[PDB]
This record gives structure tokens, C-alpha cells and sequence, in this order.
């Protein structure tokens, strides 16, 4: 019926509105996203300087727990979803690791993760669902409460990272214990070991949303050339059935008045 | 047939199914019916702007429903969405409980004055009832009734 | 709509959420640096209330 | 600079800190130094005298040559 | 024209069909113009609120289907609209 | 028939109407081919400004119902479009 | 014409012109095709329930379809992405290579038997062949040639 | 009826607000006017040449208004920065002023022979006038009246 097909034709152009301006805004987003990872950078470049060099002189044995202990698993995930399979390689990333390794805990962040691991087998110690891209002080939340974990084995970070705007490469990162680069000594080191942890997270946190507007770009990108294909191909079918009504009310009349 | 009959009318009460679907009753749809004399002049400006205002936000939310079936609601601004929760209850509380369908609902019906029907009308699109849930406003009377029902909600 | 099914399971949904905050808030409202406290203190614990019926 | 952005990003004669030690003053040249600071008002002395004060939550003051960097936390 | 002469209407769906429904009766699109007055007083007092229960665990199902989290009340509801279904 | 014949049309929509924009008519559709040599001096001097920055509203409103990252420019442009409409 | 067929017919066999242009040959509308003997107190219930898990499979996946052409497979559930997999699946292990086509399609053509169908069809339904790739069930007779051919790739 | 019609039609000339409402006089649509004659066998491999050359041009150009909308003109490479200043150039060369309407603009309208076309065009997409500035095509007849309205 036509009357199906005129309404299922606005919905798809309007659809396609959307998808073609949502591509505008996350294009926009992965701008921003990457001139605060510009600042993210050299903060973080300067605590690894500074890391490197107490790891250089740190007595021996014995050290301290978060630079060697003697799995928890972190997985970075968006919330809202039309990021194409940008959730779904990461969360491939943590199921295969974690089938490599044991044969756990997991640390949720994002709705998109905690809802498919759940979903499998959910073995979640704590969850986060964080509101606004947001800062630095939510990166230290997440790094206390799994500092607070490892505190009382080891803890590792999964994330999507850049490498164009068509592709992002998921990745895993240990975060503790810490890792070398290859007043006093140990003072320094006491405050800038879990401090360190911090910005790893923050830096892995910016790069996972600049990968998912990334990805997002290139979903609604698709999205909207697969409208406009399906765009066609209805109006293809609604004007066949235009021309076939007119045709067949045409023969009832006509036939109607040669029978008089 | 329907098409010829439009023009011998002074006021026109069109039902949907795409309402009735929703067990919205009766299922007239608030955005195809309309009355000659719905005119300031003839019904004050309270009573018109109301309407108007009624109609209003519900052309806005079905405006806004292509959206939202696909972001879903988290994706639209806090003022956004306000507009979609009172387009809700406002749709909601247009629904009402007819004495003639008692032996359909089980329950009483309701007969609501103009007067009362436009208090409350404008109430809840000035953002007085912002606070009430939605199914406060399903299948009631007057206003009275929404707050009511969200106290017998509650326990 | 083209996806009329997404478009009411989401509509519904966060109709639903919203409800159910508004259950939550009669929770801490049942339950009442003080005030601010206990606000806090009782929007968390509404909210774990609300999830656990029986 | 913080975890945020560059705080201070310019020429200055010598800054006041306070360590977890003691106060600080790093003037021009002064040897290579590593050193965690105590939440309270950092002095800043730019260019041609001017002096400003902001107060810090604290974090890791590092000394070098010419530069002073003042790696801030936000709590 | 049938339709709009008899006291409501059974409409069976192929989707419903294969899908295993069956019989394969669409609630929401079925109707009977005579209603709870056809039942036994029995029937009536299990059945009065049936309909309605399953047209909102069919709305709350499709919800669900987008993974989110779900509250205890919500598992409940789709755990009793499967059974019933 | 009609539409050929004209030399312009004045095109209504009722979602237009129910919106809030009354008289309904679609800006973007209707047209007047006698256009411009039809009206005054004064009203020439601004029509065709005001019928081009609604137009240029009307092709980003999809804007208005988002927004977030926009700059300057582009939000200028919704402030506008929104009080000339 | 046709439509006054179906009245005459104990069985119907419809082909689809969509599914022909995706390969899938005979191009047999799994959802469009009935048969009054498909009852359990005549093909007995392991017939009838594997041939009713298909089909509503099938259904599922037909009605996700439309989702799936604008977003695509990332938006669906976990589960629905399950769905959507066993049933691509199922959709080439209904082809099958003829032998009166072999003229064309080059493909020495099979006979399945009724029994080793349900069998086959009940075990992919199951989720038995979840790690088996889809090209291993396009174009074969038996389960077991969707196994070898899952080999020789 | 539009069916019946094509079956007739050896060209179109299409004719659009977009092209008008940047000042391209005629408001010819480059790409969406086509010929059944474009072809080499019959304008000569020279002619056809060209013109899928600048047909092209007009296409990266049209492929690149959303790289440039979006994030701005200072993202594309050397390559195609270089393919929309010589298309932006391409869609002046095709404006034109014409005789009839010598009482609207006050300029003299212009002819350009076909040898003299083919021949600027692939001058202009071969970059031999790189060197010059875009209003330097705009509205005017053979490519000499290029070179001519820049020294002015």
C-alpha cells in the first residue's frame, strides 16, 4: 500500500537528516577531544620523566608493592551507542586476553561494556557510568578505588587508541603494578607511583573518546549513504504502486461505463 | 466518502487507531481535530491559548519522536526532554475513564468541567506537575485526580 | 518512524526510569552538613532500596 | 601545569613553594631538584618583578637549569 | 466491509505464526465488541487484566533488547510476560 | 491542473499549523514567479535578506534539536531564525 | 492467477526473487512456504519442533534486518548479534546444488536424506557450529560436508 | 510521460537556484547537463578529452565540500588544495555574459568559438594560469579575456 510507503519515506529522509549532522557534530568533537590530549601529552610526558628517574635509584631486596607485587581487568567503553564497532573490538580484546590468561575481577566503565560482559558473565567488583568528556577528577576516583583494590594482584587497562579517523586500534595497558620506562628518593615515589596510575587512566580516558567520535564519524557516515540507497530504491517501489493505482482505478471506471 | 464530509461540519472529532493502539481513550487525536469556534473571541484567550499551547508541545514531541527512535532520550538537552515528559502527561491526561466503558475498564467514569479541564490543561504546561510521574495522569478526571493518584502511588 | 520498534522501547523505557526515580524519591523521603548529608546519604541508599523488592 | 592544561607558561625571575620539607624559593640557575609540595599559595615572581600568588592543592615541584616546573593536582 | 460489520475481529499474523505463536493471534489488533459480558464470572476474574499485562511486557521487551541495565522490578515483568506468552 | 495554470502558490501544512506558525504557510515551497515586481520599494529592500537567512535556518534546524559543540556563527544563526520565525 | 492457486495446494513451495539474487539456491522462502502435513502427529515432534526453531530463527533475523540496513550489526544486543549469526547460517545450509543444475553451477549435485536434515539443521540450531564460518554451509548437501568443507578452509 | 520523452532527447541542459545563487551566469549545472554526442568518435579525442577532465575536476571539488564544511580548508593536502582552486577557477571560466542581456548588465556579450574552448579549458586544467586570480575567469569569453581583465 502506498499510504505505508509515502510515511516509511519521510522517516527515512528524516533519519538521514540526523545521521549526516551527527557526523558533522562527532567530526567536531574529535577536534576538541585531541587539542585536550595535546595538554594530556606533555603533563604526562613530564611525570614519566620524573618516574624514570627515581625507578633509576630505588633501592633494590624489597621496593614498594605498586612498582612490583611479588587479574583485574579495566575495560573503557562508551555509553550511548552508533559508534559502529568501536565497544565491540574492545570488549573482543578483554574476552581473549582473558582466555589466554586464566584458564578474575572486572572493573566496568562505560554502559556498552558493563551491559555485554553482564550479560556473559558479569564478575563485577565496581561500575561506572561518568555523566559528562569529562576530566582529570574523575580519573582519579577509578584509580583510588582500584588502588584501593590492589591495596589488601594486578590491574589492567583495555581502550580503543587513535590511529586515523577511520580506524581505532583496542589496546591493553597493565596499570599496577607500575612499569619501567625501557625530599627523599622513596618519599617522592610513595606520592607519585599512584599518582602516575592517575594520568594513565586520564590519557587512556581522552584517546577512548576521541577513538569513539572517530568511530562514530565513520558509522553515521555509512548510515547516511545506506539511507539514501534505501531512499532510492523506495521511491522506486512507491512510484511503481503511484502509477499501478491510477492504472487499475482507471480499468474499474472505464470498464464500468462500458457496460452501460 | 469522509473527504466530502469536512466541510458540513462545525466541529470535527477525529479518533486514531495509532492512539487507540496506546489505550489512550478516547483516542482522538489532538493534532486532526478542530472547532470553528475555537476563537479567542468567542472562547476567551485563556481558553484558546491552553489549546494552542496543548497542541503546541505535542507537535514539538512528535517533531522530536524521529529522534529519540534512534539516539533514544539521553542524547537530547535537559530542555528537550522536559518538553518530551509533559508531552507525555499532557497526552496522558487527555485520556479518561467514559461511564459508557465501565463494563470495559472496570472502573467509574468521569465528567470534567470546562473550567477545570482548562485550569489544568494550563497547569501542566506551565511545568506545575513537572514532579509527577506519568501514570498520575492515565485514565483521570480533573486535575485534583493526578495528584490523588500519585499519593495512592506512593503506598 | 522506519524503526517504530527502537522508538517506543525507548520511550517507554526512560518513562520507566523516570517512574522509578520518582518511586526513589519516595523511598528517601521514608527514610528522612545534616540535611545535606542525609540527602546524599539516602539518594544512594533509595536507589539500592528500589533495586531489591523481596 | 596540571593534569588539565598549562597553568604557567612564561618567564619568571623565581617562585615560592612550599615543600614537604620546608619553603622553597628557586631562583635562576639553582641545581637540579625533585620535591612534593604542601596544599597552600604558590609565589610567583615573572619577568620584570611582578609578583602573583595562587593557592595550590599541592604536587611535585621539578628544578632543572633555567626551568622550574610545578607539576599541580587538582585536590 | 467484513470487518465493519461483525461484533470484532481475530487477526492472525504470519510473523506470530513462525515466530511460535500459535495460534498466532495479534492481542493488541484483536478485539471483541461484547468484551468481559461473553465470560463466566470465572473467566472474568483471571482475565480482566491479561491483555493489558501482556501489551506492556511486549513494549517493555523490546526495551530490554537494547542490553542496559535492568532493575529487579523490569527482570520480574519480562520474566512473567515470557511464562505467560 | 491548478498548480500549471497559476503563476504561484501559496502552500499550507498542518504541521506547520499545530506548531505554532500560523498562517502555516511553507516558505521553502511556495513561490510567486511575478516575485519582486510585485512588491514596494521599502518591503524589497528587506524581503529577500529575511527570505534568505530563513532559509539558511531552515537547512540547519536539524541544529536546533541537538547544538552542543556549535561555534559563534552557527549558533547566530539559530538565535536568529528562531525570532524571525 | 496465483492467488487463487494457494486454495487448490496441499503444499506450497514459494520462490523468492530476492533470495535467488543472494545465491541461495533453490531460492525457497523458508517463511512463505507451508505444507498441511507438517503436523507432529505426522512427521513426529523432532521433525516439527527443529522445523519450527528455523523458521523462528529465520523470522528473527528477517525482522532485524531492516535495523541492520541503515546502523548495521554493532546495534544489536549480544544476543540478537547470536541470533543473527546461527541464522545467516541456517539461510545457506537451506541451499543446496542440484544435480540437474550442475550444468551451470558446476557443483556435482546431492540428495540429503529426510532424517540426516533434522539432524543437521537441529545441531546448528543448537549452537554445535557456532565456530564453523558461514561459507562452510553455503552450497552442500549434509552437515557433514559443511564440516569438510570447514577443513579445506 | 517524462519516459517517452528521454527516448527523443540527445542532451539536457539543467538549470538550478545553487548555480544561480553563486553568480554562475548561466546556471548551468555542470555535471548534471550531459550529452549523448560527448563522445570521442564523434567531437574528436581532443574535445572529449578536456571535458572529462574538467567534469572531473568539478567532481573531486563536489567530494571534497564535506572535508572542507566541516573542519576547514587548511586540512586538505597540497594535492587537492591545489584541485579547488583550479575548480573554483573551472566554474568561473564557465560563466559567461551574453548579448540579450546587454540592457541588464551594461557588458558586451561574447561567442566563443568551439576551437577556442576546448583549447582554454585545457589550459586551466593542464595549470598554465595558476598564476592568476579566480575573478580573472569570472564572466568573460576566450581565455585572452582572462589574461586582459587581470591586468586591469
Amino acid at each position: 500500500s502506498l499510504k505505508d510507503l509515502k510515511n516509511r519515506i519521510g522517516s527515512v529522509k528524516n533519519t538521514r537528516k540526523i545521521t549526516k549532522a551527527m557526523q558533522m557534530v562527532a567530526a567536531a568533537k574529535l577536534r576538541r577531544a585531541q587539542e585536550a590530549a595535546e595538554a594530556a601529552r606533555p603533563y604526562a610526558d613530564r611525570m614519566a620523566a620524573v618516574m624514570a628517574g627515581l625507578t633509576a635509584a630505588a633501592a633494590g631486596m624489597a621496593p614498594r608493592l605498586l612498582a612490583g607485587t611479588g587479574h583485574l581487568l579495566v575495560v573503557m567503553t562508551s555509553e550511548r551507542g552508533l559508534a559502529g564497532g568501536f565497544n565491540s573490538s574492545i570488549v573482543k580484546l578483554a574476552r581473549l586476553r582473558l582466555q589466554e590468561l586464566q584458564a578474575v575481577s572486572i572493573l566496568t566503565v562505560g554502559k556498552k561494556g558493563r551491559e555485554q560482559l553482564k550479560r556473559e558473565y558479569g564478575d563485577l567488583f565496581v561500575n561506572h557510568v561518568d555523566l559528562s568528556r569529562i576530566g582529570y577528577d574523575n580519573a582519579r576516583a577509578i584509580a583510588d578505588e582500584i588502588l584501593d583494590r590492589f591495596d589488601n594482584d594486578v590491574a589492567t587497562l583495555f581502550y580503543n587508541r587513535f590511529e586515523s579517523v577511520i580506524s581505532q586500534v583496542p589496546t591493553a595497558r597493565q596499570v599496577i603494578p607500575a612499569v619501567i620506562e625501557e625530599p627523599d628518593e622513596n618519599a617522592i615515589l610513595n606520592d607519585l607511583l599512584p599518582r602516575s596510575v592517575a594520568t594513565q587512566v586520564f590519557a587512556a580516558l581522552l584517546e577512548n573518546a576521541a577513538s569513539e567520535q572517530g568511530a562514530r564519524m565513520t558509522a553515521m557516515d555509512n548510515a547516511t549513504r545506506n539511507a539514501g540507497d534505501m531512499i532510492d530504491r523506495l521511491t522506486t517501489v512507491y512510484n511503481r504502486s503511484r502509477q499501478a493505482a491510477i492504472t487499475k482505478e482507471l480499468i474499474e471506471i472505464i470498464s464500468g461505463a462500458e457496460a452501460l | 466518502a469522509p473527504a466530502t464530509t469536512f466541510a458540513h461540519l462545525d466541529a470535527t472529532t477525529v479518533l486514531s487507531r495509532a492512539i487507540s493502539e496506546l489505550g489512550i481513550y478516547p483516542a482522538v487525536d489532538p493534532l486532526d481535530s478542530n472547532s470553528r469556534i475555537l476563537d479567542p473571541a468567542v472562547v476567551g484567550e485563556e481558553h484558546y491559548q491552553v489549546a494552542r499551547d496543548v497542541q503546541g508541545i505535542l507537535q514539538k514531541y512528535k517533531s522530536l519522536q524521529d529522534i529519540i527512535a534512534i539516539l533514544g532520550m539521553d542524547e537530547l538537552s535537559e530542555e528537550d526532554k522536559l518538553t518530551v515528559a509533559r508531552a507525555r502527561k499532557i497526552q496522558r491526561f487527555l485520556s479518561q475513564p467514559f461511564d459508557v466503558a465501565k463494563v470495559f475498564t472496570g472502573s467509574d467514569g468521569v465528567q470534567v468541567p470546562l473550567e477545570d479541564t482548562i485550569k489544568s490543561f494550563k497547569a501542566v504546561v506551565a511545568g506545575e506537575y513537572d514532579h509527577l510521574p506519568e501514570a498520575a495522569f492515565y485514565m483521570v478526571g480533573g486535575i485534583e485526580d493526578v495528584k490523588a493518584k500519585a499519593q495512592r502511588l506512593a503506598a | 518512524t522506519t524503526f517504530d520498534d527502537r522508538e517506543r522501547a525507548h520511550e517507554a523505557k526512560f518513562a520507566h526510569d523516570a517512574e522509578l526515580n520518582f518511586k526513589a524519591e519516595a523511598r528517601r523521603n521514608r527514610l528522612l552538613e545534616t540535611i545535606r548529608a542525609k540527602m546524599v546519604e539516602l539518594r544512594a541508599t533509595a536507589r539500592e532500596q528500589i533495586i531489591s523488592e523481596i | 601545569v596540571s593534569p588539565e592544561r598549562n597553568l604557567v607558561s612564561v618567564p619568571v625571575r623565581e617562585v615560592r613553594l612550599p615543600g614537604a620539607d620546608g619553603d622553597l624559593t628557586a631562583m635562576p640557575g639553582h641545581a637540579p631538584a625533585i620535591v612534593n609540595l604542601r596544599p597552600g599559595l604558590v609565589t610567583v615572581v615573572a619577568g620584570d618583578g611582578s609578583e602573583t600568588e595562587f593557592a595550590v592543592t599541592g604536587g611535585f615541584a621539578e628544578i632543572n637549569n633555567e626551568s622550574v616546573t610545578l607539576l599541580a593536582e587538582r585536590g | 466491509n467484513v470487518i465493519s460489520i461483525t461484533d470484532g475481529q481475530i487477526f492472525l499474523e504470519t510473523e506470530l505464526f513462525f515466530q511460535g505463536i500459535r495460534p498466532a493471534v495479534n492481542t493488541g489488533l484483536s478485539v471483541s465488541r461484547v468484551g468481559s459480558a461473553a465470560q463466566t464470572k470465572a473467566m472474568k476474574s483471571v482475565a480482566g487484566p491479561v491483555k493489558l499485562e501482556l501489551a506492556q511486557y511486549r513494549e517493555m521487551a523490546a526495551f530490554a533488547q537494547f542490553g542496559s541495565d535492568l532493575d529487579a522490578a523490569t527482570q520480574k515483568l519480562l520474566n512473567r510476560g515470557a511464562r505467560l506468552t
